[PDB]
């Protein structure tokens, strides 16, 4: 991943995690919790599926060829059409090994983004309140109770709310 | 202050390897197999038409060799060729082979048209025991076979055909080929025997070739098969002094040829599909397929590797 994120900075995948594929995971006083993102996961799934579409159903519509198969040789005529044939199905299969590797180096890098972009959104919403500690967590430096917590998640968090109180934390 | 709030993505445990440029197992959480490697053990006979020739195979069914009769009147999208076809007629070859049953295959029917040929005073319908139909002496129904009359002649043949419909004309004929110099004058009485059939922009002449050949269904004797096309506005003219196979009409070309041949033992079942390989028909939405490069229709593309694995999503990366 050109970003770094996955298998980067956040050191591995959450397995509990089964409604999205990305998401929050939280410790403040009154517990812990896991909340799938919808947004970064519908994205990258919408740039995901697009590409599966471009790829399924375009037209290889083919009737009346050229005969492919021969029990004995006849020499120059036959030559060509083997030769035609074989021509064609090694630059196929070179376009399909060619193909699958582009997209799969893109989808890839596609998923790293959507998982830095998550994180970049919370990062920005938090301004001066918190501190990034490296492995795409935050930590914050003011009480955030569950209310808090689901602020930051659907992106109502209000940071001059904290502001004052989370300041004299990591400064004093 | 410590609370902590954590951005992550999902895992499961056992994902599936893929490809990249970089890298040539790599795991990703999901993954879609593009290449078709699992085919159907029979043919769909929907949406496209598939005409099974059976026992015939595509040139007997036009010459109309005995057992062809249910391919008179046929219409295909796909012609089924079957490898354990059977010749049923006179021992015959024909120059072009492959040119014939491609022209016939591609064509897409079988739309016989009688015509009434005023044959000299030599007489009709030659037959075989090489050709039974129903166990009595016959031949080739779209075949004519001419021999000297009762009173030992055979004049020089030559009747006209003209085209004036709305559509190019496809006559087979063909030539007979004796085993020795006492047949062929027993048969012809004339000595070597010809056969020219010309349009306005042809001519073609065949010399018929007498010798000792194989026994091929109690014969030494051979039929070599000819066509020609008459395009509307053009016609032909039949030359004999001796050895004509003649055609008792024509076959009707479509103008817009679109269908075509495919020689397979696979029986024809009851699926849907417009894709068909000789190993039989595919069902699927994969771009790919390693079944056959023989394929007809609306099919996936033929490629070499087994498998080729498109990642659905990010890597994965379990704990
Ligand atoms: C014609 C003649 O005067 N001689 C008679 C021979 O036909 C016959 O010779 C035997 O011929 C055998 C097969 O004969 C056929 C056949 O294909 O069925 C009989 C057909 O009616 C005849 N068709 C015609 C004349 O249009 C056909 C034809 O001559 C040849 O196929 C052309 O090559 O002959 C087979 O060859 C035997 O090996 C041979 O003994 C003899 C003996 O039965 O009788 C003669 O009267
Ligand atoms: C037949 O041949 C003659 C010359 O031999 C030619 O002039 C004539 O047009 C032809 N007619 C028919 C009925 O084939
Ligand atoms: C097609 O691929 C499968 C594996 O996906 C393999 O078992 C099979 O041998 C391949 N077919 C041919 C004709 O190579």
């Amino acid at each position: 991943g050109l970003f770094g994120a996955i298998a980067g900075f956040i050191e591995n995948g959450w397995q509990g995690l089964i409604d999205g594929w990305y998401g929050f995971r939280h410790q403040n006083a009154e517990g812990t919790g896991t909340a799938a993102d919808l947004k970064s996961t519908q994205a990258a799934i919408d740039q995901i599926n697009g590409k599966l579409n471009r790829l399924i159903e375009k037209t290889n519509d083919k009737y009346h060829q050229i005969e492919k198969e021969f029990e004995q040789v006849e020499g120059r005529i036959q030559d060509l059409e083997k030769y035609v044939e074989d021509t064609k199905i090694d630059l196929w299969s070179y376009n399909a090994e060619l193909l699958v590797a582009l997209e799969n180096q893109h989808t890839i890098d596609v998923t790293d983004s959507e998982m830095n972009k998550l994180f970049e959104r919370v990062r920005r919403q938090l301004r001066e309140n918190a501190e990034d500690k490296g492995n795409g967590c935050f930590e914050i430096f003011h009480k955030c109770d569950n209310n808090c917590i689901e602020s930051i998640r659907n992106g109502t968090y209000d940071h001059d709310i904290y502001r004052d109180e989370a300041i004299n934390n990591r400064f004093q | 202050g410590n609370p902590v709030i954590c951005m992550g993505h999902h895992a499961v445990a056992n994902g599936t390897m893929v490809k990249t440029l970089a890298d040539d197992q790599v795991e990703v959480v999901t993954a879609q197999e593009l290449v078709e490697s699992q085919n159907l053990p029979e043919l769909c006979p929907s949406p496209l038409r598939l005409v099974d020739g059976q026992t015939c195979d595509i040139i007997n069914g036009a010459l109309g060799s005995p057992g062809c009769d249910h391919l008179n009147g046929a219409e295909w999208d796909v012609f089924i060729e079957r490898p354990n076809a059977v010749d049923t007629c006179y021992p015959f070859d024909v120059p072009e082979y492959q040119s014939l049953r491609s022209i016939l295959a591609n064509n897409g029917k079988f739309e016989f048209i009688a015509e009434e040929f005023q044959w000299n005073t030599v007489k009709q319908n030659g037959k075989s025991g090489a050709c039974k139909r129903a166990n009595v002496n016959d031949f080739f129904n779209r075949l004519n076979w001419l021999v000297k009359s009762d009173g030992n002649a055979y004049p020089l043949q030559n009747l006209t055909k003209i085209n004036n419909g709305d559509y190019a004309r496809l006559y087979i004929w063909g030539v007979h080929h004796p085993s020795t110099d006492t047949e062929q004058t027993n048969l012809y009485k004339n000595n070597p025997g010809g056969v020219t059939v010309s349009t306005k922009t042809s001519q073609t002449s065949v010399v018929p070739n007498i010798g000792s050949r194989p026994l091929v269904r109690g014969l030494s004797s051979r039929v070599s098969f000819y066509w020609t096309i008459v395009e509307p506005g053009d016609l032909i003219v039949f030359n004999t002094i001796g050895n004509l196979i003649a055609p008792r009409g024509h076959y009707k070309l479509n103008n817009q040829k679109k269908s075509t041949i495919l020689n397979t033992a696979i029986p024809i079942g009851s699926c849907v599909s417009k894709c068909h390989t000789d190993k039989g028909s595919l069902s699927t939405t994969k771009p790919f397929q390693n079944i056959s490069r023989i394929a007809v229709g609306d099919c996936p593309r033929y490629v070499k590797q087994g498998s080729l694995k498109l990642a659905t999503g990010m890597r994965n990366i379990p704990e």
